[PDB]
């Protein structure tokens, strides 16, 4: 027989590392 | 699939196309607009099934529901939430889905 | 006849969610 | 004969971006 269909998609990528620190508040 | 609008007592609201996969890249939305005294309670039914992420809550797509300053949500799963008491007569659904995926979506009924 | 093989891996899974907002700045 | 079963999954997604910026600190 022929090869079969083509497997689902993979699961998704894990969650993105924190962003930067924000800029600094007043003096 | 914007400008839904319920205005009876009771009824049933789909996301497109329910009972099959929802489209991708949908923002819909749907008002249930009752007279003032009314108090809708939202209870989904039959399969629910909004694309979700193990790590962080909906991420992709997802329900959200307003009435007045009260949010609920966003939900998104193989599991609906528990049902919902607005108290309020006039409510606003939100269903927001991302640009790939296979779900079948939600249905609910509400009432007051 | 006898089945054919497995179909080859389905395409990758879709991209992991952004990074959450860094911290507020500091003071 | 008959095709081949499914193929396995897909390759895990890619890791997220970086998330955005704090918002700024304290006064
Ligand atoms: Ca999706």
């Amino acid at each position: 027989g022929p090869p079969g269909p083509p497997g689902p998609p993979g699961p998704p990528g894990k969650l993105g590392p924190p962003g930067p620190p924000g800029p600094p508040g007043p003096p | 699939c914007s400008g839904n609008l319920f205005t009876q007592r009771t009824g049933t609201i789909t996301s497109p196309d329910y009972p099959n996969p929802y489209p991708k890249s949908s923002e819909c939305s749907y008002t249930i607009d009752l007279e003032e005294g009314f108090m809708v309670t939202l209870q989904f039914e039959d399969i629910f099934d909004i694309e979700d992420h193990p790590e962080v809550p909906c991420p992709y797509d997802y329900i959200k529901i307003k009435a007045g300053s009260k949010v609920w949500g966003p939900f998104c799963g193989e599991k609906s939430p528990e049902p919902i008491s607005t108290q309020s007569h006039s409510i606003q659904i939100l269903f927001r889905s991302d640009n790939s995926g296979e779900n079948r979506g939600w249905r609910l009924s509400y009432r007051a």
